[PDB]
């Protein structure tokens, strides 16, 4: 029995992510969640997960915080074609699990990483001045937060890129 | 009369029967500026016309089948000391919450 | 190649019928439609079908007559577990489809068949003085109408009857 | 956790239940089992369900008993679209299971439910003296063996059926 | 000044770039109530700063990959004679529209 | 409407990809192939697809020629953990293209590219002094026999990844 | 009597009934050393106890809902002249076949 | 020299490297006729070339990932007393196995 909630920006991926691993399938419409909670079973050891699913809304920072309580990991995820949600990982949501659960482990979670090869978000990171983030910058953002580990993944192409990340978060709570 | 910049608003709350979950949930009016122990008698009074009090209860937000969060006055995402309202926790009207013995 | 129109209260379940059908993907989350494609194919005879899923919302009076241009049949949707949309079946979309496409054959279609013996619903119905739309009731309200054929589904719990819905809408388009 | 053993005639549609309440696919195409076990996980109280799949085939008499070790409930499967298997549940698998496990609770359990509306299935009954077992002929069934409960269901054309029949299975071994 | 019971506000519409799809769509401001025409006329003017005329171009509404639907002045939904507007058809704040050639 | 015949050695991966394809299951069971059809439908231009499966065996060498009528394309697969597949790509495969039909185009499509970061196979290759073929590789081969284009994807891992296949073999075909 | 290195055996294929696919197939009972012209009299013989003749109808193979190949004595896959039989094309015990009118 | 009625081969076994999973599999020459304790008398000398005696240790069989097993000459299979072989089990040709510590 292991403990997970995801926390990051709006539209970032989050859902998308636990709607695969639980429930074999992909939200193609955004629907803002509220709060939410998922159960799935996977082997590394037979491993229950918890699952818990947070609005990335500042609507929402008065009930989020709720969700922490007793969890084994927290997965801080961001949008790998959206670089302004590294910013807010390093700032908004460091600063929140540092507030509610310090001593709690992060991974550090990238979601669509297919768009790293889709001409038309390319060419929009391109007339803003940036770019995808890359998986070698996951690594880095994650050293510099004291995260435990960089995964990553695309809810959209790779039911298996997504339980990998589960997998992976399920063993590094159990060691 | 004028109207706040932050309005007040009422709001129905979906009280979970508590007998059985299967049945019709029981609408129970509340303000948003309700502190959660307003709510919590709210509820009390509308679910129990012995009576469990206000102080007994949790008040439980609900979102699907298993996901809760419990509510209270004071908790850590408290303002330090304005009491917890519903406009607090951004609780949407027709919410489904229930009472569940501390 | 079939074009087919569903048209249908909101939350009767056309666009959860679609998804299935189309992408093999149940929405459990009501996003509300504006107006939406979907392009499947099937055996009969091979058939491609254009699927054009529309709101049931008055909001969108205006743009969803759009939609019914060179349709080959509309589908009347209504959900089962509300009565309220066999009326706007029988008033609101009734003459919608007599005031844009009178002479477009129609097909009276059932959603969520399922929660017939669903506890709650049925409790609920009952509190209010109702009770599920029956398939021998389905049959009858077509009739009533001049719909050419009664069929119903659930969505949620069984793909194949959606499947089913659309060969036997694709086999009274070709015939 | 609860362990439960699906034992039942070749080709009656044990293989295809799991794949589908486990692994969200259905085997159109018939591969003979030897063993397997799976993994699921549903909510009644979170459940874990080790489910194990044995071959229906006399070939593998002296290996399939070694799974009904500590097993919580043995699901007895029958494929309603042959009588045959019914035969067999009466007479092979009611002696096997009292040889091995007399003590363990055993749940009837109707595949292929689908088959009943299936043309070609009635007529090829209909040239052998046959029909397809009924809803009520397993509940009488169930009655005569001792089973605590007769459920059923179609692997093929309803995912839902599965799941209810371990939910349901879940509930009866928790209680 | 006094604002209208139904009131009017500009809307950003996202317009297909002609030459090429996959690049991004153009911003051109417009009001909920402008004509399907006068909608044109401020597309073309914003993406042609030989030009095309409004009555040369179809305003084609886009949901997702496929779906679109031809918007016009006058049409089986105007209301006998006021000409179709964007509020008419209730065409939303960065909608995804095209001018195709009639 | 474009035919597809999909040929290479037996277990290379070329039943798993239409099967994903068409129907949205992945079958982790390897059932031999004597011939069969699908039918997909996907955008690029509205394209239905009559994809044609065949056997890899030698066995059947003289039912699988009379598959290859009237296709637009021939899909040569080959499976990337497996070496003495592109060999014979390179020589039986080419050869009986060649002999049967010899003007229609050729696209070289590597399968199961998710095993070259899986552990166990790389071990394997490692004591039989071989490795995955890379996309590098797959691109060299290609140009070696006049393939068209060479493209690879993970039935197993990546639904997506061959929808993209069967996409751009659907594009060659339409130009 | 001495058996074959490689054996004949008698097959059963499962011919479709051609007044209605929906119901059984017919069992015909064949030779895997039969000629594609054999198979097809054999099925005329028991699916027709006016009769169309071997040479008006082709043999198809039949795999799952669609596939279908038509077999034939005499094609690409013949070595130069044996006529072709049936463990020619390797056509298992208990097939679907069909004839259809050439 | 004569054949059985029930004849007897030789098999491989795969089994399963101890020291780590993720290795290949060690190929080991067994007969189908073999007793469990034969068999696992077998694995020990090819895998161990204070070695563990055949009573030391349990036979697994494997299918998949974690569906597995235990063989041993006598269980509730037994028929009264032959021991128990790989043919009285029908293990497989390449079948997975393991050789677990009691
Ligand atoms: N290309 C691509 N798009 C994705 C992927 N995952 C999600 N999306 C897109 O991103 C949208 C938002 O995803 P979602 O998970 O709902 O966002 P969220 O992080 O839960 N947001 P919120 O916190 O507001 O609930 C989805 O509707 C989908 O269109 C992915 O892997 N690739
Ligand atoms: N029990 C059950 N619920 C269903 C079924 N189909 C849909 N629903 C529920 O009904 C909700 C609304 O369905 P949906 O198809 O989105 O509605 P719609 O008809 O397209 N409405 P709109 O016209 O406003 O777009 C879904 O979110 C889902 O929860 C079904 O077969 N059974
Ligand atoms: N119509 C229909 N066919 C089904 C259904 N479930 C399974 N089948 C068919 O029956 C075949 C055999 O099913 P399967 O589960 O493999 O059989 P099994 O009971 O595991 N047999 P074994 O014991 O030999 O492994 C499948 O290949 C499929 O074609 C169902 O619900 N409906
Ligand atoms: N890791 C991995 N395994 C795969 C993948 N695709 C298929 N496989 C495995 O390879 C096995 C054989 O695949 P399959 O498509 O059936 O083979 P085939 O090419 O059709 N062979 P045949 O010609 O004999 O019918 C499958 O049973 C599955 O276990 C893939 O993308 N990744
Ligand atoms: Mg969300
Ligand atoms: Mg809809
Ligand atoms: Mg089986
Ligand atoms: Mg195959």
């Amino acid at each position: 029995r292991c403990k997970l909630v995801l926390v990051g920006d709006v539209q970032c991926g989050k859902t998308a992510m636990l709607q695969v691993l639980a429930k074999d399938c992909y939200p193609e419409t955004y629907v803002p969640t509220v709060f939410e909670n998922y159960t799935a079973c996977l082997e590394t050891q037979r491993v229950e997960l918890s699952l818990w699913d947070t609005s990335g809304s500042p609507y929402y920072d008065n009930v989020r915080p709720l969700c922490y309580s007793d969890s084994d990991a927290v997965l801080l995820c961001f949008d790998i074609s959206r670089p302004e949600t590294v910013d807010s990982a390093l700032k908004k949501w460091r600063t929140e699990i540092l507030d509610y659960c310090p001593s709690t482990r992060v991974l550090l979670i990238g979601c669509k990483t297919d768009l790293r090869t889709d001409l038309s978000t390319l060419m929009e990171l391109s007339h803003q001045k940036q770019a995808p983030i890359s998986y070698e910058q996951g690594c880095a953002i994650a050293k510099q937060l004291g995260a435990e580990i960089y995964l990553e993944g695309s809810a959209f192409t790779s039911e298996k890129s997504i339980h990998s990340i589960f997998r992976t978060a399920s063993m590094l709570c159990l060691n | 009369l004028i109207r706040q910049q932050i309005e007040y608003k009422t709001l129905i709350l979906n009280c979970v029967n508590p007998d059985n979950e299967n049945s019709p949930e029981i609408p129970v009016k509340v303000l948003n500026c309700d502190t959660i122990t307003q709510v919590k008698e709210k509820i009390l009074d509308a679910v129990y016309k012995q009576r469990p009090r206000a102080v007994d209860m949790d008040l439980e937000w609900r979102q699907g089948r298993i996901a809760r969060v419990v509510l209270q006055d004071e908790d850590i995402t408290t303002k330090i000391k304005r009491l917890n309202t519903l406009m607090h926790y951004q609780v949407s009207d027709r919410s489904v919450v229930a009472l569940v013995p501390k």
